[PDB]
């Protein structure tokens, strides 16, 4: 560059006064052109390639790209308050971040500082933003379940923890309330969740917060969040420093969910910090780098085996199409870098069916091996119940036919179909959701109506755990749906259909 | 702040580069004011804000006014703070442009309380948890699609549709119900529109040609003669003149941008020109992080809501390019004001069916409010279905299962249409402001059918249920002759 | 009449088809403009500084 | 052609007359406005005007925007 | 093309006789404008060009004007590229051109030679105290129906050809009569149609497109009315093809 | 690539084995160098990849040949970025690729697992001296059945099925009943969804695509080729279809 | 096979080479050409060679055009 940037007046003043003479700078240099969130730094030789800098005022840079004379640095926080000529400091550690179990239920500003404000969080620092993901062999496959609480979901595609799975959907059409459907599920059996929002406008990150602290879940989560009006690189490194600290209780053999939100946008400020380097940009003036980028962030989030302790973490990505086309380039992107999708329609979010999920797109890649041993077979034959359905609704017989149907099959699917729509925010447990899908499955009710077979089955789920716990503690413990199971199960709900009628 | 004494080193257009002395600079989005000269002969000064430091010692700032005629190396004096708007009760009524000096004329702004334009966010130890809706005024609004108090709100109709005594009806009802009073923003505004909504506002007694301080508007006019550093930060200008109020008073703001698309086409061409690659379809690389710190400082913080209402002019008619898009992401609710709907004359024009609100889902507005919405919209929908049927059947013809739903429809687009506190200078209707209550319970009674026999036009330009039973029966009275 | 009836319920399905087809032709249509006018400026930009 | 100044450019005027056009017009219609005298000033395919426009500035190094045509 | 305006100029200047240049491929004058203008250092413009498209291709295109010594008539054959009828360097060319007739790709595809667009191709000569009244009105029918063929082309694409209205039927026979009518055996082209080149006046082709879209004789096959030099040689093809049709 | 290439390489040769790499997402070699040649200074290309999109990748595809040793026969699942092969980056894939297989998002949105598009797929060796002449003529029937089938999807857009003439209604009935029947429940697949795995030998699905083309199993409906493996156990998943009822 | 001369350019060709195949086999065929022999040259992906020669002057950092090609 003609303009090189270690060529101010004063700056060369410092080397021209000493040629070859006594020695350089260690640790000390003056900031210059601290412009679009990019500062640069002359001398700082000791600067590692991921040295984390820092500044006067106290604001974090991670130095990426350190040229000649130049050490040119990412500031994290906001790059107003800095004035040029300003000095800076590294700190000898390479990008790390402190963290503990301690952060379990604070709100993290994705430089480890605390935005709640009630307190500074300690911790033993141990871990590093950049770390190497999980080795080919340190991974297993996936094959504990996670109870996601959405019917659809858990049972037609379902997440096993160690198994990233998108939830690509649409803008204002849920996702938020399936991803904190998922966390708030996960009341009961450990895992130390991660809600890293990057993109969210900040009354909707502060009504989930306040969500989670009333219902419970706060105990566990950890809200990593980052306002839609914050520095682009701090949207840009919330989503790493969320999986690091997941990762911190990955390693330590304890299953983790972490869920990044608007993972869209996390690429949108990824274009920004890149467009105003003036590096250049691809398709949809994505600067390419997305790729490695959504690599670093997903690839890090999978099932360690039991050498390394046998830990999880789901990655569940919230990628935002806005478009509604699948084929852009981000969500197409995201989803070939995830195992699966889990794709939430907007027509169909505009039509009722509350978790958007349509079973005939979205696929999960872990597949049925992921699920329950109870769960497989019903939930089988609850998919191709769903196939039969799409195809008798989606097709001919709108005239009466020959094959007939309302009396062979589209009641039955109608009845599933409006059956796997949950409550906003209301997820089901483990048996419950269970003998739910084992109702409208093999045909045990196909003559109520099909106005409120929700309305009927929240009689039916206050039910049966309080009359049968024998259902309840077959499905806790051995984990096996058995005909004994079927047998109490229609006792069960036979009785309730009595109540019903009466 | 000091005599910060620089050069206007280059002036490429309205981006013109300064220099400083190199100890002391301003930091990024602190304005600095140039002691410039008119060819005219008068030291007239444009001021400007840093958007790019530059490295040495020279401070890429867009101007705030026109460069024409600024000579290279003319003295430029930094202030040390971002541009000082005078906000405080003295801004209530008068018209400002970016810089906060009143440009209609009347009188000097009193500065006593002035904060800078960029004040940063609020946190989550200051924003609410509490997701209540706002009761603005307005039936169609308050039942089929609430406006989030708080939150954001898309006028996606065009002009002349009725969007000035739209917003005018909603200024007077914010003034009358609650404590709160409106800022209207409107950014790019095309000054004989700009000067068509001052007269009418004086006409129509939401300002006072006498009485100022008094009134319910704080106009902020970005006019497009500026430079686009200007009608860009008249965004944020607004944002500051309304959150002052908030964070004083503890009042119900509401704040009405021009179109928010006109905004980022600012920001578009302010990026152009500092030279910054462009990102997708044309718009600025920071559009997300500009627009997002211009629509998140709208938050209801637990001083009192800001709520705004943000007018969106898509380009050629698709959300999915990235300016619709990343302010879709933010907009809480959308109502769209229809032109059919106007040309028939069921003023407010909102249309009923395709205005949506995140806000409309029960565990918000009550189960009651999110039944009846929905049944109405159910209502609605099958009107505008069998209005092409109507057409060739008729009334009688089909069933009288949905005769009755073709019925009450007709009675609710009529019950839509509220008298407001503003058309009284066009046509001299009274006008009645409808809280949520009562327009809960006349829906409640006219859909679910006690009042099949009323006739439909006793139903139109009318308030509360109780009042249009009036009119039913003075139609009734009026009947024997 | 069966006949004007069959001509009609081929003229509702047809007008219905023909919606989603310009739904999906419309975001077809969006996506392209997008497309179209990115590549452009990034022709422009990128051929602007040729250091 | 008693009350109309046709400010007329032709196309080989360099860029910088194209695009001062609107402007020359405008300042004699602006002047005829102020003294009383209603005036309809009708300019002639400003596409053509924004395209010397974008000329100009493309040759004086600005940097350009949206379909090449350039900041302001 | 510099070269060519300097004869021309000369011709216009000194011989003061009305000299008619030709150009052909006007748009080379453009694309090698840009090929050099990226090397030259000015940045580029839109879609590719030259930033100086619009100064460059005036400053060739008004040195043809009848400049009261004589009249330079010319006619530039622009390379619309690709069919890019909005790209730049025809659409500042359409500015400077008097009687543009954009020939279009999807008329030759029907083998329809000439393929001018009967829509497009515009002249700032069909005005009537300029061409004639009964031109005028002809050029304005003739207009008008291919223009209702444009819009009924959507109709007939799908819903079938008869379903449409039937004194738009006619309108639709009328136009498909006229567009083909409209074709002209070339003395240059003689080797790609095969047929000799026939050379037609402006008033015995009026005369034909009078009675053709008049309906007087709306009953001869259409393939009769295709490359064909005159109405009267339209109606002999028909008896021709009439009778070796059964024979 | 490199690497993988030459550790294949060194086993064909020299130990002279008919060695096989299945170099996966080859596209991703092509966007780490869009990656590295915007960060090592060297100017940009189309629409973002390195300016050597065609030689760098042309040195990785151009050392898999089969020399006179051995043969490699390479797969290379080349991932075309937001579906559209018009993308230089798979473009330059085309041309180095002698048997490219599209799959395209259509077939796997409709459920039809694999979801090779069975127009674009082609190959140089679908020619008659290489595989005979019968199977050439029905490659070539059934990839004009399926292309008149996708060149009147123009028609069975906006209008109805029922709009077509007799000649019409059975070639598209029969494009139903092969693209139907060109999903196959794969033996890996197994996990996702679907019936165990069934290999299909081309001598066997040559028989069963004669036996549809030349019309002979008109009376089975669509249902009866989906997601299954040879015809004569298509057609008896039709007799348990209408026994089931 | 006696009478067809193959220029045959591979893909690991360095992009000058991609470049100057075309060139040689027209000048190859130029010389039967002044030999009075109507011979015929047939280029094969005449889309590569201004691929490579895209890959070539951008490598240069002569400035791109169109769809990222090269200006001449
Ligand atoms: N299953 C559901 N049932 C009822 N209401 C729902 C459901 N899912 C979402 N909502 C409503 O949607 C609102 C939250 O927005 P939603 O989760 O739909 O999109 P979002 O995730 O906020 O959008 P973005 O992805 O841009 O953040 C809530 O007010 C809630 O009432």
């Amino acid at each position: 560059a003609t303009i090189r940037a270690d060529e101010i007046s004063k700056i060369i003043r410092e080397r021209i006064e000493g040629y070859n003479r006594e020695v350089k700078v260690v640790n000390t240099g003056t900031v210059l052109q601290v412009g679009d969130g990019i500062a640069r730094i002359h001398g700082l030789d000791e600067v590692m390639a991921g040295e984390l800098v820092e500044f006067e005022e106290g604001t974090i840079g991670i130095a990426l790209n350190l040229e000649s004379n130049n050490v040119g640095v990412v500031l994290m926080g906001d790059g107003l308050m800095i004035q040029e000529g300003s000095s800076v400091k590294a700190t000898g550690r390479i990008a790390q971040i402190p963290v503990s179990e301690a952060y379990l239920g604070r709100v993290i500003n994705a430089l480890a500082k605390p935005i709640d404000g009630r307190g500074e969080i300690t911790a033993s620092e141990s871990r590093l933003i950049e770390s190497p993901a999980p080795g080919i062999m340190s991974r297993r496959s996936v094959y504990e379940p996670l109870q996601t609480g959405l019917i659809a979901i858990d049972a037609m595609i379902p997440v096993g923890r160690g198994q990233r799975e998108l939830i690509i959907g649409d803008r204002q059409t849920g996702k938020t309330a399936v991803a904190t459907d998922t966390i708030l599920n996960q009341q009961g059996q450990n895992v130390i969740c991660v809600y890293v929002a990057i993109g969210q406008k900040a009354s909707s990150v502060a009504q989930v917060v306040t969500n989670f602290q009333e219902r419970g879940a706060m105990e566990y989560t950890i809200v990593v969040a980052e306002t839609a009006d914050s520095p682009a690189t701090l949207q840009y490194l919330a989503p790493y420093t969320g999986a690091a600290l997941a990762e911190y209780f990955m390693y330590r053999e304890r299953h983790t969910l972490i869920i990044y939100d608007d993972l869209s946008k996390q690429a949108q400020a990824y274009r920004q910090m890149s467009l105003l380097l003036r590096r250049p940009p691809g398709r949809e003036a994505y600067p390419g780098d997305v790729f490695y980028l959504h690599s670093r962030l997903l690839e890090r989030a999978a099932k360690l085996s039991s050498l390394l302790g046998e830990g999880s973490m789901t990655a569940l990505p919230i990628v935002e199409t806005q478009a509604g086309d699948v084929s852009a380039y981000i969500p197409t992107n995201v989803i070939s870098i995830t195992d699966g999708q889990i794709f939430l329609s907007a027509d169909l979010f505009n039509a009722g069916i509350r978790p958007a999920i349509n079973v005939g797109i979205s696929v999960s890649r872990v597949g049925s091996a992921a699920q329950i041993k109870a769960m497989k077979k019903v939930a089988g034959k609850l998919k191709l119940e769903l196939a039969q359905f799409a195809e008798l609704e989606a097709f001919a017989q709108f005239a009466s036919d020959l094959d007939k149907a309302t009396q062979n099959q589209l009641a039955r699917g109608q009845r599933l179909r409006e059956l796997l729509k949950q409550p906003q925010s209301a997820p089901l447990t483990v048996e419950e959701q269970v003998m739910t899908i084992y109702t409208g499955t093999n045909g045990y009710l196909d003559s109520l109506e099909l106005d409120q077979v929700r309305k009927y089955l929240v009689e039916l789920r206050t039910y049966v755990k309080t009359n049968k716990p024998e259902f309840q503690e077959i499905i806790s413990s051995t984990k096996t749906f058995t005909e004994e199971a079927e047998a109490l199960l229609k006792e069960a709900i036979q009785e309730q259909m009595e109540r019903f009628l009466l | 702040e000091k005599k910060n004494l620089g050069r206007i080193a280059q002036i490429i257009g309205p981006v013109l580069d300064v220099a400083f002395p190199p100890g002391k600079m301003p930091n990024i989005y602190n304005a600095l004011i140039v002691k410039g000269r008119d060819t005219a002969g008068q030291p007239m000064n444009v001021t400007c804000e840093v958007q790019q430091l530059l490295g040495n010692n020279r401070v890429r700032a867009v101007a705030m006014s026109a460069t024409d005629g600024l000579t290279r190396g003319m003295e430029v004096i930094d202030t040390g703070a971002p541009l000082s708007v005078p906000v405080g009760g003295a801004t209530l009524g008068r018209i400002f442009n970016v810089l906060g000096e009143p440009v209609d004329n009347l009188g000097p702004v009193d500065t006593r309380t002035t904060s800078p334009i960029h004040r940063s966010a609020p946190a989550f130890t200051q924003l609410d948890t509490k997701l209540s809706i706002f009761e603005t005024g307005i039936k169609v609004v308050d039942l089929l699609a609430p406006y989030r108090r708080g939150g954001k709100i898309g006028l996606f109709g065009g002009a002349g549709v009725g969007k000035t005594v739209l917003i005018m009806e909603l200024i007077n009802n914010i003034a009358k119900a609650h404590g709160g009073v409106s800022v209207f923003g409107g950014v790019g505004e095309r000054t004989r529109e700009g000067n068509d909504l001052y007269m009418e506002m004086k006409e129509s007694g939401v300002i006072n040609e006498q009485n100022i301080a008094e009134s319910k508007v704080a106009l902020v006019y970005g006019q497009m003669n500026e430079p686009p550093g200007a009608r860009m930060r008249v965004g944020l200008t607004a944002l500051t003149m309304a959150e002052y109020f908030r964070d004083v008073n503890e009042q119900d703001v509401l704040l009405f941008i021009d179109n928010i698309f006109r905004f980022v086409q600012a920001g578009s061409e302010v990026s152009a020109l500092l030279g910054r690659m462009p990102s997708a379809v044309g718009y600025q690389p920071t559009l997300s992080t500009e627009m997002g710190s211009l629509q998140e400082r709208i938050t209801s913080t637990k001083e009192g809501s800001i709520t705004s209402i943000q007018a969106v002019y898509v380009p050629a008619d698709d959300l999915t390019d990235p300016a619709p898009a990343t302010t879709f992401a933010h907009l809480d609710a959308t109502t769209v004001l229809s032109r059919g709907l106007a040309a028939k004359g069921i003023y407010p024009a909102v249309d009923p069916l395709d205005s949506t609100s995140t806000m409309l889902q029960p565990r918000i507005v009550g189960e009651e409010h999110y039944e009846i919405a929905q049944r109405v919209k159910e209502t609605l929908q099958r009107y505008k279905e069998l209005q092409d049927i109507i057409a060739i059947l008729g009334l009688d013809e089909l069933s009288e299962e949905d005769r009755l739903t073709v019925a009450r429809a007709r009675k609710i687009e009529r019950f839509l249409s509220q008298p407001f506190f503003v058309a009284e200078v066009f046509t001299g209707s009274p006008g009645k402001y409808v809280g949520l209550a009562e327009t809960i319970r006349g829906f409640q009674l006219i859909l679910s059918g006690e009042l099949d026999s009323l006739p439909e036009q006793a139903f139109y330009l009318v308030g509360n249920i109780d009042e249009a039973t009036a009119k039913a029966m003075n139609l009734e009275m009026e009947s024997k002759l | 009449a069966s006949e004007l009836a069959a001509r009609m319920t081929a003229m509702s399905n047809a007008t219905d088809n023909a919606n989603e087809l310009k739904k999906t032709l419309s975001i077809n249509y969006n996506r392209a403009r997008q497309a179209k006018i990115t590549g452009e400026i990034l022709e422009i930009v990128a051929g602007a500084n040729a250091c």
